[PDB]
């Protein structure tokens, strides 16, 4: 990572356009040019590259990802006072806290809501099960009720979790991450709802993102549920549309998962200084949330100042209206994990590769099984290591060989073990594999 | 982090 600039990763959906203006106003102020990059899978590539010191000084996501982020040493710990953190809301800063660290800063509240076409479909409806007699209506004009991101299980998480399906049990503040909710009877409930829309053509398997949007923003279709950055793109289009409430399922609200977009330092940037003077002087203000929020809406923000004249906007009370129905996400490290597995049920449901029972159940082994690996995994490295400070050798190599029995291709682990074990052990250990 | 960056859903 070059000294004495900043490279800052941000998703296509967001202001990246706005939040270069913010860089360039920086740039002015100081000696500093800003580059805003919006790579696609910014979220996997970022601790691929930051893994070996590569990557962008700063990166932005929705909290969730940070505490995988965090655990695998990939993130710089923040560092604002009292007085810059009264700034801004303190469940924001409760949302990129991680084993007591703050790991991130917060910039905006993102929650789902149903955009509807004011036109078409003046009275929406207010729950799921009134979707398919509408599109039965709206095709009989060559139009259809609902399209929306199906590749992506945080858009259909929302229906998922109305009647009971979860991620991680909530306990007093913790995620038990023993007590999974991806296979029980809500999440069952609200899948089978989708996957029959599907089967009976009220809905195509293969819609994706854009595919979405532009059914939307051409007039094709009456309802989209997508984020506040979408809003951007129907205001050019001229479409006449509304922002409400998402649909009930067996008469619960949907639950969406509330993300908190927020930026991170990475543990490698030589610039942490001007990422924090950055970040906190320039992004988080009044005028520099504004031109984000002009190319790109954010949602709720934040930094109070702002938020308190965003809350009259109509868009944003139904914003938080659909919050409020939802969660906080877990930042915890096994939300990959989570999402993985449901993405897999999701998109196998939806195209009929699996049963809607067998692509949950399979979802709930698969996020299981990788948790209770990962846990006897690092448990058998640091009793085996633990053994071996201790001097018993033979016990603390059996522990060691456990750990590698369990790991596929464990050339990386065998560097890792040989740069910590005395040489004589690290050779006994070699000859147990 | 060191053992941490060893994994992933895809395994080890
Ligand atoms: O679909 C799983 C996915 O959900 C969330 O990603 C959202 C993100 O929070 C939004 O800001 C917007 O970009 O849309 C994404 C969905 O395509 C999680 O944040 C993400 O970790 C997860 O993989
Ligand atoms: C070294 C340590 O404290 N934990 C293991 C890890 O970081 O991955």
């Amino acid at each position: 990572i070059e000294e004495g600039k900043l490279v800052i990763w941000i998703n296509g959906d967001k202001g990246y356009n706005g939040l270069a203006e913010v860089g360039k106003k920086f740039e002015k102020d100081t000696g500093i040019k800003v580059t805003v990059e919006h790579p696609d899978k910014l979220e996997e590539k970022f601790p691929q590259v930051a893994a070996t010191g590569d990557g962008p000084d700063i990166i932005f996501w929705a909290h969730d990802r940070f505490g995988g982020y965090a655990q695998s040493g990939l993130l710089a710990e923040i560092t604002p006072d009292k007085a810059f953190q009264d700034k801004l809301y303190p469940f924001t800063w409760d949302a990129v806290r991680y084993n007591g660290k703050l790991i991130a800063y917060p910039i905006a509240v993102e929650a789902l809501s149903l955009i509807y076409n004011k036109d078409l479909l003046p009275n929406p409806p207010k729950t799921w099960e009134e979707i398919p007699a509408l599109d039965k209506e709206l095709k009989a004009k060559g139009k259809s009720a609902l399209m929306f991101n199906l590749q992506e299980p945080y858009f259909t998480w929302p229906l998922i979790a109305a009647d009971g399906g979860y991620a991680f049990k909530y306990e007093n503040g913790k995620y038990d991450i023993k007590d999974v909710g991806v296979d029980n009877a809500g999440a069952k409930a609200g899948l089978t709802f989708l996957v029959d829309l599907i089967k009976n053509k009220h809905m195509n398997a293969d819609t994706d993102y854009s595919i979405a949007e532009a059914a939307f923003n051409k007039g094709e279709t009456a309802m989209t549920i997508n984020g506040p950055w979408a809003w951007s793109n129907i205001d050019t289009s001229k479409v006449n549309y509304g922002v409400t409430v998402l649909p009930t399922f067996k008469g619960q609200p949907s639950k969406p998962f509330v993300g908190v977009l927020s930026a991170g330092i990475n543990a490698a940037s030589p610039n942490k200084e001007l990422a924090k003077e950055f970040l906190e002087n320039y992004l988080l203000t009044d005028e520099g949330l504004e031109a984000v929020n002009k190319d790109k809406p954010l949602g709720a923000v934040a930094l109070k100042s702002y938020e308190e004249e965003l809350v009259k906007d109509p868009r944003i009370a139904a914003t938080m209206e659909n919050a409020q129905k939802g969660e906080i996400m877990p930042n915890i490290p096994q939300m990959s994990a989570f999402w993985y597995a449901v993405r897999t049920a999701v998109i196998n449901a939806a195209s009929g590769r699996q049963t809607v029972d067998e692509a949950l159940k399979d979802a709930q082994t698969r996020i299981k099984e990788a948790l209770a690996v990962q846990k006897f995994f690092l448990e058998e490295i640091q009793l085996g290591e633990e053994l071996l400070a201790q001097g018993d050798y033979e016990k603390g190599v059996d522990h060691l060989t456990n750990a590698i029995a369990v790991c596929g291709q464990p050339q990386q682990l065998l560097q890792v073990l040989q740069q910590t074990l005395p040489p004589p052990v690290f050779q006994m250990l070699l000859t147990k594999l | 982090p060191r053992l941490s960056r060893l994994l992933s859903y895809a395994g080890c």
